[PDB]
């Protein structure tokens, strides 16, 4: 388990643009036709995400650092990202977090797992009864507390053709020993990397968790018939927060319509 | 306190007063109950495992439960008159019922009668020197159940054992199963037994006709931690019915103000429980319990005014209640 | 031509109908 696989190409960080998306909810009050201000941590206008792309020989996974933030934006169809482990030194002598999931449930579960020299989310047991489910990112697990069981979700596993129809974002911050995710799921006409307009994240997950956090790494699903495993295509963006200070617009039901940077 | 004219004399610090009206006072509906309002006490915590059980284990081989991310239902253990001994430090277990803590720990063993002193901090003898001890700064409180028809076995009940001797003082909240051989003098034991080398493990003499300090005691240790890290057990509570219409106090999970619980027109998002005005005041709360929100109005105030003519006429007052309703001033 | 805190607002003695009446 401590090979590297067939399939590990690296690509230069290559870098675009994104126009206006990256703002959320910051508290859970309700609003009604006001101009309200804050200052926490958002994505900065017209900046840059660091595009990356991997096919069905590049297996396009390095290692970045989590200083303050990165936001997500997980465009894919067949569905070959699965989830997401955060982690500081990807070892067994501190604890590290892990999520992952099975077309029945998200599971997550922080242990000190010993992970590989390069991990990924190997699938077998391709013989009868598949379901799409998934059937090792890790090989132990021991002295930990904390494991959560949320509301399931939906999963395809079958190849899509055209141009990208859906959006899948994600954004994640680590105050207080808090563990916030915020997600919103869009239907898109999307002739580019990302799409234009305006939407605002919901928060879903809240874990009490108190870890610290310095790097991160991205699970893919890999089919075979620590090496021998095909690989599938991946399309992400990774961007950094940083404290600015942003406006806020409600209407009359309660939603955010708009948001100026200053 | 007796005329609204005399009134007007102890603000105006005069025996005499002219014609034109004046302002004494300010009036204040007074609250009348206190709501409180809480979420429901579900995903309860699995306290039967390690107080009812069956299975069981030695002095030496304890087993160790984790409790956390649960609630901490303390009520029916206080009141449960089901068992022998109930007694701890400091803290007293009738207002630990409100709190939260970090860790939980449960235990799991039987000792002798006799040995019951055994546990606690600062104690030296069998079982606190050789088998398991506990540090001095233990807050938590313990439990014990007498087993004389649960754990009892005719014949004598030798599947289970307890160390009669060690090499030294262990360290506290030490789980030791293995089987070292106790050394006296400078004759090594090898293993086996020879000169100044005893046998710690004695078999158990479990019988129904067992004297005081022979019967089986479920004796359960319960230990209490409190980490730098954010608390995730705690305990439960109580909240009363909803009152319609009427001033009165406001005990929510995370707000507390006066005034009344009207019907709310507004629509409020599933990611959000209350709302706010321009100027950070609250408007509309939602009740944890059922998915309605309650809109927050505040009960009537104003000043009072008293409108007399001079002294040197008449007597006669009027009393001005500015801005508020006369179904509410008697 | 387009409270909380212990915030009121009194009115006027002459309303708008008697100064146009003015």
């Amino acid at each position: 388990q401590c090979v590297n696989l067939r399939t590990r190409t690296q690509l230069p960080p290559a870098y675009t643009n994104s126009f206006t998306r990256g703002v959320y909810y910051p508290d859970k009050v309700f609003r009604s036709s006001v101009l309200h201000s804050t200052q926490d941590l958002f994505l900065p206008f017209f900046s840059n995400v660091t595009w990356f792309h991997a096919i069905h020989k590049r297996f396009d996974n390095p290692v970045l650092p989590f200083n303050d933030g990165v936001y997500f934006a997980s465009t894919e169809k067949s569905n070959i990202i699965r989830g997401w482990i955060f982690g500081t030194t990807l070892d067994s002598k501190t604890q590290s977090l892990l999520i992952v999931n099975n077309a029945t449930n998200v599971v997550i579960k922080v242990c000190e797992f010993q992970f590989c020299n390069d991990p990924f989310l190997g699938v077998y047991y391709h013989k009868n009864n598949k379901s799409w489910m998934e059937s090792g990112v890790y090989s132990s697990a021991n002295n930990c507390t904390f494991e959560y069981v949320s509301q399931p979700f939906l999963m395809d596993l079958e190849g899509k053709q055209g141009n990208f129809k859906n959006l899948r974002e994600f954004v994640f911050k680590n105050i207080d020993g808090y563990f916030k995710i915020y997600s919103k799921h869009t239907p898109i006409n999307l002739v580019r990397d990302l799409p234009q307009g305006f939407s605002a994240l919901e928060p879903l997950v809240d874990l009490p968790i108190g870890i610290n956090i310095t790097r991160f790494q991205t699970l893919l699903a890999l089919h075979r018939s620590s090496s021998g495993w095909t690989a599938g295509a991946a399309a992400y963006y990774v961007g950094y927060l940083q404290p600015r200070t942003f406006l806020l617009k409600y209407n009359e039901n309660g939603t955010i319509t708009d948001a100026v940077d200053c | 306190a007796l005329d609204p004219l005399s009134e007007t004399k102890c603000t105006l610090k005069s025996f005499t007063v002219e014609k034109g009206i004046y302002q004494t006072s300010n009036f204040r509906v007074q609250p009348t109950e206190s709501i409180v309002r809480f979420p429901n006490i579900t995903n309860l915590c699995p306290f039967g495992e390690v107080f009812n059980a069956t299975r069981f284990a030695s002095v030496y081989a304890w087993n160790r439960k984790r409790i956390s991310n649960c609630v901490a239902d303390y009520s029916v253990l206080y009141n449960s008159a089901s068992f022998s001994t109930f007694k701890c430090y400091g803290v007293s277990p009738t207002k630990l019922n409100d709190l939260c803590f970090t860790n939980v720990y449960a235990d799991s063993f039987v000792i002798r009668g006799d040995e019951v002193r055994q546990i606690a901090p600062g104690q030296t003898g069998k079982i606190a020197d050789y088998n398991y001890k506990l540090p001095d700064d233990f807050t938590g409180c313990v439990i014990a159940w007498n087993s004389n028809n649960l754990d009892s076995k005719v014949g004598g009940n030798y599947n289970y054992r307890y160390r009669l001797f060690r090499k030294s003082n262990l360290k506290p909240f030490e789980r030791d199963i293995s089987t070292e051989i106790y050394q006296a003098g400078s004759k090594p034991c090898n293993g086996v037994e020879g000169f100044n080398c005893y046998f710690p493990l004695q078999s158990y003499g479990f019988q129904p006709t067992n004297g005081v300090g022979y019967q089986p005691y479920r004796v359960v240790v319960l230990s209490f931690e409190l980490l730098h890290a954010p608390a995730t057990v705690c305990g439960p509570k109580k909240s009363t019915n909803l009152v319609k219409n009427k001033c009165v106090n406001f005990n929510f999970n995370g707000l507390t103000g006066t005034g009344v619980l009207t019907e709310s027109n507004k629509k409020f998002l599933p990611f959000q429980q209350f709302g706010r005005d321009i100027a950070d005041t609250t408007d509309a709360v939602r009740d944890p319990q059922t998915l309605e929100i309650l809109d927050i109005t505040p009960c009537s105030f104003g000043g009072v005014s008293v409108i007399t003519p001079g002294t040197n006429t008449s007597n006669q007052v009027a009393v001005l209640y500015q801005g508020v309703n006369c179904t509410e001033v008697p | 031509v387009t409270k909380f805190n212990g915030l009121t607002v009194l009115p006027p003695l002459l309303t708008d109908e008697m100064i146009a009446q003015y």
